[PDB]
């Protein structure tokens, strides 16, 4: 099917306590593959998936240069944005950056992304056309003007439509055992009385890949969405994911309930009934 | 990865 | 503007006393990124706990997985202690083996 590559940068000012911290990670779909931490001892971009380890030194040296120059850039920008928002030099603040590309089943470019936040909020984003920018506020309008004058969009577009997509295809081919495998969820139900008259039905999905899944509860074929407790999809720690959905049911009326499980790795959706 | 731009 | 962690405490595999496993504490939906997460075994901090590299969701909120090797037992009580600027005091969330 379709695939993504995304890089996530976070830079945090720590006033008085020296240089800002910069962390970088890269993902292909829901599999992390690289990292960089300005605080760590290596001062190198590092592998975090088996299939990226085969890249030679020139790949690692270039990638390390890129994140270092980014961390330096963010260092200057943290100051600039403090200026724009009239903030004291005493607060901690945060620049976040997400960029990347998607490709289709055939490997062709689908889209590209670049979006920037300040303190957890939209700051500036590249529009889907890869030609213009959307500023969230007055401060980011100033940034936008610098980026228009500097032709930043053209530079970003050339990356997203070229290198981004080429390397994504390469990583998809070199990691095809792990990246292109679908792990279906392994399902079961749990059941606990709350009272003599009321019981929790909890529907479990485990060991699935990728993260995307849908779990729904139904009574007599009718959706129960308002009365369903759902947890966020969570990493097992081994590359796969977990999720559950629970309903509180009248003791004795369990047979009316059905959990429905949808996932890419399932030929057909599963139905579970206690 | 991609290459920096200033704000 | 700040957001307080969602906290989940759980095991990699369904838990069987005497079988080696991983205890996980997943924290998500938070801002800022600065956070401490400890895993506790009977009220005591487990010394060697690792974590994932910092990343964030489309809403800019951060997420992290803390984990350790462990072999659960009937009497061993586990919890996750999350210390964040949004929490007046560290939130202790205990491991319920069916959540």
């Amino acid at each position: 099917g379709s695939h993504s590559m995304r890089y996530f940068y976070t830079s945090v000012s720590r006033p008085g306590r020296g240089e800002p911290r910069f962390i970088a990670v890269g993902y292909v779909d829901d599999t992390q593959f690289v990292r960089f931490d300005s605080d760590a001892a290596s001062q190198r971009m590092e592998p975090r998936a088996p299939w990226i380890e085969q890249e030679g030194p020139e790949y690692w040296d270039q990638e390390t240069r890129n994140v270092k120059a980014q961390s330096q850039t963010d260092r200057v920008d943290l100051g600039t944005l403090r200026g724009y928002y009239n903030q004291s030099e005493d607060g901690s603040h945060t620049i976040q950056i997400m960029y990347g590309c998607d490709v289709g089943p055939d490997g062709r470019f689908l889209r590209g992304y670049r979006q920037d936040a300040y303190d957890g909020k939209d700051y500036i984003a590249l529009n889907e056309d890869l030609r213009s920018w959307t500023a969230a506020d007055m401060a980011a309008q100033i940034t936008k003007r610098k980026w228009e004058a500097a032709h930043a969009a053209e530079q970003q577009r050339a990356y997203l439509e070229g290198r981004c997509v080429e390397w994504l295809r390469r990583y998809l081919e070199n990691g095809k055992e792990t990246l292109q495998r679908t792990d279906p969820p392994k399902t079961h139900m749990t059941h606990h009385p709350i009272s003599d008259h009321e019981a929790t039905l909890r529907c479990w999905a485990l060991g699935f890949y990728p993260a995307e899944i849908t779990l729904t509860w139904q009574r007599d074929g009718e959706d129960q969405t308002q009365d369903t407790e759902l947890v966020e999809t969570r990493p097992a720690g081994d590359g796969t994911f977990q999720k559950w959905a629970a309903v509180v049911v009248p003791s004795g009326e369990e047979q009316r309930y059905t959990c429905h499980v949808q996932h890419e790795g399932l030929p057909k959706p599963l139905t579970l009934r206690w | 990865s991609s290459c920096p731009l200033s704000k | 503007i700040q957001r307080t962690p969602k906290i989940q405490v759980y095991s990699r595999h369904p838990a069987e006393n005497g079988k080696s496993n991983f205890l996980n504490c997943y924290v998500s939906g938070f801002h800022p990124s600065d956070i401490e997460v400890d895993l506790l075994k009977n009220g005591e901090r487990i010394e060697k706990v690792e974590h994932s590299d910092l990343s964030f969701s489309k809403d800019w909120s951060f997420y992290l997985l803390y984990y350790t090797e462990f072999t659960p037992t009937e009497k061993d009580e586990y919890a996750c202690r999350v210390n964040h600027v949004t929490l007046s005091q560290p939130k202790i969330v205990k491991w319920d083996r069916d959540m």
